């Protein structure tokens, strides 16, 4: 995230981190056993981190759980990037609590203006 | 863009 | 936007949903009807490298997953994000079916 703020620890309780050997991008939890990022993310081999906030430290509130199951969709364009999104089923159920909590799927489209919330750890300048 | 970096390499 | 630095601690940014006219300015036939501009086009506010895959939570509802832009933060150049609006019977779908 470039000029953004450092969000309150734990305010975003859906965001995860994806992690093989080190964070490299993020995903939201949607369900107590899935995980929904995009596509171009892909790697066969992932470790769902949970209740992070600093990905360097161990705070006591993450739950490190290994993806079972990861599915890309079918449709996806690696050129043109359409249809960038891809689930992850994770190989056990993630405890919800204050820390780690689901997100909701749109009822509905976002009309134009629509305030929205962004988070990562990604590259920040 | 606004895609990976870290444990990407 | 210059350089390359990792933050430890999650990072946040309040940015509002582009309408179709500027994510199709932008992107000149690049944005397929699977795909959200958000962002400021003064650039220096945005997803960039390593936010991928994470969400863009509007009004409670995870709208967006940064995808993808040309660089990060340049004017003109919001991110663009998978418009998950037009996934949820596909994430339902799989879901079920796994
Ligand atoms: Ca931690």
């Amino acid at each position: 995230i470039v000029g953004g703020y450092t969000c309150a620890a734990n305010s975003i309780p859906y965001q995860v981190s994806l992690n093989s050997g080190s964070h490299f991008c993020g995903g939201s939890l949607i369900n107590s056993q899935w995980v929904v990022s995009a596509a171009h993310c892909y790697k066969s081999r992932i470790q769902v981190r949970l209740g992070e906030h600093n990905i360097d430290v161990l705070e006591g509130n993450e739950q490190f759980i290994n993806a079972a199951k990861i599915i890309t969709h079918p449709n996806f364009n690696g050129n043109t990037l359409d249809n960038d999104i891809m689930l992850i089923k994770l190989s056990s159920p993630a405890t919800l609590n204050s820390r780690v909590a689901t997100v909701s799927l749109p009822r509905s489209c976002a009309a134009a203006g629509t305030e929205c919330l962004i988070s990562g750890w990604g590259n920040t300048k | 863009g606004k895609d990976s970096c870290q444990g990407d390499s | 936007s210059s350089g390359s630095s990792y933050p430890s601690l999650l990072q946040c940014l309040k940015a509002p949903v582009l309408s179709d006219s500027s994510c199709k300015s932008s992107y000149p036939g690049q944005i397929t009807g699977n795909m959200i501009c958000v962002g400021f086009l003064e650039g220096g506010k945005d997803s960039c490298q390593g936010d991928s895959g994470g969400p863009v939570v509007c009004n409670g509802q995870l709208q967006g997953i940064v995808s993808w832009g040309y660089g990060c933060a340049q004017k003109n150049k919001p991110g663009v994000y998978t418009k998950v609006c037009n996934y949820v019977n596909w994430i339902q779908q799989t879901i079920a079916a796994n």
